[PDB]
């Protein structure tokens, strides 16, 4: 198919696109003044905390056709050498 | 704050309320930048001759309801950049002379303005750019009938009523840009002269039928839209602009005065027979990046009023140029295109044809009228009116002797042509016209030219060459700027470099194996004149 | 300049049926209708019936932020050493709900809450159950993790949303969970092999919550379009079902041009009409079901499941 | 063919270049003074898909 | 699984697709399952209280 790409404009777009969308999920209608921030490193409980968020944890299109196959009824073998004990049910 | 006459400006930052000590024979106040929360009646009432009234980039949000009431003489506000919309009722009362009112960047929302804006029977020229409207109903405005610049640009406006703009019987200049519009169905405002829709989510564009009224549009933007269709504009007799760069248009006298037609980056995978013949008097026509097959202009009399074409990397296969039929096309584009095989004459039939770019397509000119050359060729040869003629990167395997014999262009370039063989005499007849030459990247080996007799020649490239050796100069001819980088020189002879200390301004030699001890002009030539 | 308004879906409509019969086409491999005159005339067989019957049955606001804290488990020398002793069997770990109710004050809030371990142990391979305590004496079953074989620490997570709203609730002071090994009942002995610290890093909730001062027809949605194949389309080659609701998308989703200072009002549009944030939103399905049919090919019924074919929500992009 | 596993035809009439898989962020700003250690969801992209 | 009281018949199913395909790949001449009662590890013992 013929195209209508420039990267430039769909990378400027994308970027406004994520400056509203910052701004947006936090409710904000305007950036925080940083005037009375105190200076200095984050104190060391904060930065543990966004260390702690920010790692890593280890917790077809076509169709198809449909099949149906029974168990083995329990007539042969099933009840012979694994009784239905009131422990566990056997297929 | 500082002090000349009739005018007190204030400084840029530095103050939290209006300054009180000030005498009101001043006519021009400006209070930009400071920390000023809100305006109050009384300090603010003592000034009375005022025409200039500068309160952007505040911290204003409550205004007295008859705060600029009394300033009889106010001829300009500018209020941007401020924080109205914490806003209380009244806002500005009726103002009696104002010709521009700014209200730029105050977080303004769909029913504040109707609460807060007030019949100004004067106003010229209004701005709610950078705020947050959402509709136009046929409240919003009302009460000027004297309002021509209206400028809705960074809004968020979706929606737009039937009459949002009967209360505006003199509009010429609007601005929608950067908006959220995704359809318009009709056209209703006759007077408008500058309308600006780039840069929305526009999918279709339509007008009005049955006309009591000529529209009397010229300026018209589309830009940056969706639209899936050429508009219909047989209600705008007087476009003279048009933008449809970036949409998604594929075509399947209403344009008779048409004058700068652009529409590149759009999907025009092919240009029907009916579509070039009514846009007459057209001067600019652009359909770079479209995917045009083949551009088929063949029928005489088509844009004879056409000073450029542009079809640059569409992948054109060929071009059907008749004869007469472009007879003011002056610079034409044609890069970025893989041409392989032409009629000998389709440059030459163009009768004032000037730049002719043909960056990529691979197209190998012909000996000429005598000693031919191969079939499938191209004739640079008969075009006495070209000027400048770009043939990088055409990969062409052999030069000929005629290719360029009667073309007194004044600018030609070759470069990025690897394994270049040039013919002698090659660049006959260009000896008293040509001005620039370029080799660079060529990866020739010896320059066989008639360079002594390139008088008129300013500037030479031949860099990233193999270049081993050059004639002889006998004479301080004009060149001024000579490119000699990446080349196999290592020791260069003074005599044969003749002259070249009157004219010459840059020789450059950086990359080259040049070796100390054993140049002695380059030493004398790098003390004055060039370095490197 | 009146903005478009009305929108007719007629056409909208046949576009959707003749996409859906293409779909339809493609999806079986079919380049055309298959031969139906073959068919044996007269009723389907019952067994034919039942499969169809089986597999046709049913069987078995986060656009926002959230911040996040962290609460420690408590030291084992509070509750946990005295009567809850680790033992082989099991891992003891309990939490004060004064600090877990001051990190998140309503219980309302709560987004996620998991909890995290450090593992010690590398090679050998065992297989755990997290429970969590229900009262002074009992316990109850909440999840239990496959843990794999390491060369390295690794940690690990366990989702606990709903035990920690229900103790910022009606729970008491101290709560806890209980981590031990898997006991199958012909498994007459099992322990917990797998080592975690604490037993530097103890086990944690990493809570997430909406925070307190943060508490509170044109657009793309779904559209209804049933589509028979004995009327729409003029089939006869499918015997089940004779029509199902293929309801389609329909909405603009217009790009919002952003600033660095907008109405509070307007920032809920950009949830609405753009949540990825994309150059170009587009109003693409969300949720799809698929059916199933019993169509012929020459003399045998087949029972095949066409994937992905009901739409159930529409978002933008 | 793994780009089509959800390509629905006829659900939006023009198939579209969405995003398939998204991964949150967690950040760090200040609130005056307060720092507050938030996580967005759905800013990254890592995978695409046609429908 | 954890079953939900019920007053009526339903049906319940299990996903053993990575089951069955070893099965038909390398699988013996009968395989087959085994439904069980969760057993806690202090020692003891329960009973399936299921009607299948």
């Amino acid at each position: 198919t013929c195209k209508t790409i420039d990267m430039e404009l769909v990378k400027r777009k994308r970027i406004e696109a994520i400056r509203g969308q910052i701004l947006s999920k936090l409710r904000l209608a305007s950036p925080p003044s940083q005037g009375e921030v105190p200076p200095g490193p984050l104190p060391e409980a904060v930065l543990a905390l966004y260390n702690s968020t920010r790692d890593r944890v280890a917790g077809d299109y076509y169709a198809k056709e449909v099949t149906r196959v029974l168990m083995v009824e329990t007539h042969n073998e099933i009840y012979d050498k694994f009784k239905q004990s009131t422990h566990s049910i056997y297929m | 704050c500082k002090m000349v006459d009739k005018k007190v400006s204030c400084q840029v930052l530095g103050l939290l309320q209006v300054p009180s000590v000030l005498p009101p024979d001043t006519e021009t106040l400006d209070l930009s930048g400071n920390q000023l929360r809100s305006i109050l009646a009384s300090p603010l009432g003592f000034y009375t001759a005022l025409r200039h009234l500068d309160l952007s980039t505040n911290e204003i949000s409550f205004l007295q309801p008859g705060a600029f009431q009394a300033l009889t003489h106010l001829e300009h506000l500018s209020l941007a950049h401020n924080r109205l919309a914490m806003a209380s009722a009244g806002g500005l009362g009726p103002l009696p002379r104002v010709t521009s009112l700014d209200l730029s960047g105050n977080s303004l929302y769909s029913g504040l303005l109707e609460r807060l804006l007030g019949e100004a029977p004067s106003l010229h020229t209004l701005s709610l750019a950078e705020n947050s409207l959402t509709r136009l109903t046929r409240h919003t405005f009302r009460d000027m009938p004297a309002l021509e610049q209206l400028d809705l640009h960074s809004n968020v406006l979706m929606d737009i009523e039937d009459g949002a703009f009967e209360g505006l019987p003199r509009l010429t200049h609007l601005n929608l840009s950067r908006n959220s519009l995704t359809c318009i169905s009709d056209f209703s405002l006759q007077q408008l002269r500058v309308l600006d829709l780039s840069c929305n989510s526009i999918e279709a564009f339509q007008t009005a039928s049955q006309p009591q009224a000529e529209f009397q549009l010229t300026w018209l933007d589309l830009r940056e839209n969706k639209l899936l269709h050429f508009p219909d504009l047989a209600a705008l007799p007087r476009l003279i602009y048009l933008n449809l760069s970036n949409n998604l248009i594929r075509l399947p006298r209403p344009l008779s005065q048409l004058l700068n037609l652009d529409l590149s980056y759009n999907e025009i995978e092919l240009i029907p027979d009916s579509f070039l013949e009514h846009l007459t008097s057209l001067c600019f026509l652009n359909l770079s990046r479209n995917c045009l097959r083949t551009f088929e202009a063949r029928r005489l009399g088509s844009l004879p009023c056409l000073m450029l074409l542009d079809l640059s990397h569409n992948a054109l296969e060929t071009l059907e140029l008749g004869a007469r039929a472009l007879g003011s096309l002056r610079t034409l584009l044609l890069q970025g295109n893989a041409l392989r095989d032409l009629p000998p004459y389709t440059f030459a039939n163009l009768a004032s044809l000037q730049r002719l770019n043909l960056q990529g397509n691979r197209v190998s000119p012909c000996g000429g009228p005598d000693e031919p050359g191969p079939s499938g060729c191209v004739a640079f040869s008969g075009i006495t009116s070209l000027r400048s003629l770009s043939l990088v990167d055409n990969e062409i395997e052999l030069l000929r002797a005629g290719a360029f014999l009667h073309t007194p262009l004044t600018e030609l370039d070759l470069s990025s042509n690897p394994g270049l063989e040039v013919a002698t005499g090659a660049l006959g007849g260009l000896e008293a016209s040509l001005e620039v030459l370029a080799l660079q990247g060529n990866g020739l080996m010896v320059l066989q030219v008639d360079l002594p007799c390139f008088i008129c020649l300013k500037r030479l490239n031949l860099a990233e060459n193999r270049l081993s050796h050059l004639p002889a100069w006998t004479q301080a001819v004009s060149l001024e700027v000579l490119d000699l980088r990446n080349n196999s020189f290592s020791l260069l002879p003074g005599s044969a470099m003749g002259g070249l200390e009157t004219s010459l301004r840059r020789l450059y030699l950086q990359g080259n194996p040049l070796s100390c001890c054993g140049n002695g002009w380059l030493a004398a030539q790098l003390h004055q004149g060039r370095v490197d | 300049l009146s903005t478009c308004k009305t929108i007719d879906m007629e056409l909208v409509k046949r576009k959707r049926i003749e996409a859906i019969r293409g779909q339809i086409l493609s999806k079986l491999r079919l380049a055309s209708p298959p031969s139906q005159g073959e068919v044996p005339p007269g009723p389907l067989p019952e067994a034919v019936l039942a499969l169809y019957n089986s597999t046709r049955d049913r069987v078995a606001a986060d656009y926002y932020a959230k911040e996040v804290t962290r609460v420690l488990m408590v030291e084992t020398h509070n509750e946990i050493y005295d009567k809850f002793k680790q033992s082989t069997h099991s891992i003891y770990m309990f939490f004060n709900t004064s600090e877990l109710r001051e990190a998140v004050p309503e219980p309302v809030l709560l987004s996620r809450a998991e909890l995290r371990l450090l593992r010690l142990k590398l090679k050998v391979e065992q297989h755990v159950e997290l429970y969590q305590k229900y009262s002074n004496n009992s316990w109850r079953y909440l999840s239990n993790r496959l843990l794999a074989p390491s060369d390295s620490p690794e940690w690990l997570s366990f989702d606990v949303t709903g035990v920690v709203r229900q103790w910022l609730s009606r729970g008491g002071e101290i709560e806890g969970f209980r981590l031990s090994a898997h006991c199958s009942c012909d498994s007459r002995d099992n322990t917990l092999q797998v080592d975690i610290n604490g037993f530097m890093n103890r086990p944690f909730l990493l809570l997430m919550a909406t925070p307190l001062e943060r508490a509170q027809e044109k657009n793309c949605c779904v559209r209804q379009l049933y589509i028979d194949f004995r009327k729409d389309l003029g089939w006869k080659w499918i015997h089940e079902p004779k029509g199902y609701h293929a309801n389609f998308c329909l909405g603009p989703c217009p790009y919002i041009w952003s600033l660095d200072t907008q109405y509070s009002k307007v920032l809920a549009l950009y949830n609405q009409h753009n949540p990825g944030a994309s150059a170009a939103p587009c109003c693409v399905p969300q949720a799809l079901e698929p059916l199933p049919i019993v169509y012929y090919v020459g003399r045998k019924p087949k029972v095949e499941q066409l994937s992905n074919m009901i739409v159930r929500s529409c978002k933008c992009s």
